[PDB]
């Protein structure tokens, strides 16, 4: 998962979870990538699926 | 199974929009981005209870899809959770609406704009969307937007979340009903 094309003003709401380094399950890649951006690049991917 | 309930494809989870029919053929509507590349749909994460197979998908540009029921025993309620749905209508600015999704459940708000263009990036642009101040989160895609007993739209996407508040865009259901020649019941 690469978040280069982010941020994005909107995301679709399908559920395909990712686990972030903050131990939060992100609902999908768009959701996760927008958070990474908001974190000024400090949040990273722990693994695929729920935390 | 009814509007707002979880539905699973091979790739993830979305929500059922509305149960609809044509003649004696039953289907359900959901988001086009959910039906895109999906063939079979199940009622559970274990994938042991089949629902049916994708019969149509329109995304991007629009955001609706339709799934034909192949499961003969599962109840196909013409409701949204407990709520009866008896017709479909066009959204209007200021209209009080309610959405139900498999992740966040039921949330209410109002229609704040019509004919909105939403750019999901990578060339995925959808047009003619209903804008609202209702929140939604991953898993809620395709769920119904209704107003009393009136079917209004299908959850597409947006920003924010239910804790802080957000903006959610919906695909007008009238357009989907016309495209497939089906109707709510």
């Amino acid at each position: 998962v690469d978040c280069s094309e982010y941020p994005k003003p909107a995301c679709t709401h399908e559920y395909r979870p990712l686990c972030g380094s903050d131990n939060k399950t992100y609902g999908n890649k768009c959701n996760f990538c927008n958070a990474v951006v908001e974190s000024n690049g400090t949040l990273t991917l722990s693994h695929f699926g729920k935390c | 199974i009814s509007g707002g309930d979880a539905i699973y494809s091979s790739t993830g989870r979305c929500s059922l929009g509305f149960n609809v029919r044509s003649g004696s053929t039953y289907y359900f509507l959901t988001a086009g981005h959910c039906t895109d590349g999906a063939t079979t749909w199940w009622a559970n994460s274990a994938r042991t209870t089949v629902l049916g197979t994708t019969s149509g998908s329109s995304f991007p540009n629009n955001d609706y899809g339709i799934v034909r029921y192949t499961n003969t025993t599962i109840p196909k309620d013409g409701t949204v959770g407990g709520q009866d749905i008896t017709s479909a209508a066009n959204a209007t600015v200021g209209m009080a609406v309610t959405r139900r999704g498999s992740t966040t459940g039921t949330h209410s708000g109002s229609v704040t704009a019509l004919n909105a263009t939403v750019n999901y990036g990578g060339g995925d642009v959808v047009y003619g969307m209903i804008r609202t101040n209702v929140c939604a989160e991953p898993g809620d895609s395709g769920g119904p937007l209704y107003s009393g007993t009136r079917a209004i739209g299908l959850t597409s996407g947006g920003s924010g979340n239910c804790s802080s508040g957000g903006t959610t865009f919906f695909q007008p259901v009238t357009e989907a009903l016309s495209a497939y020649g089906v109707s709510v019941y």
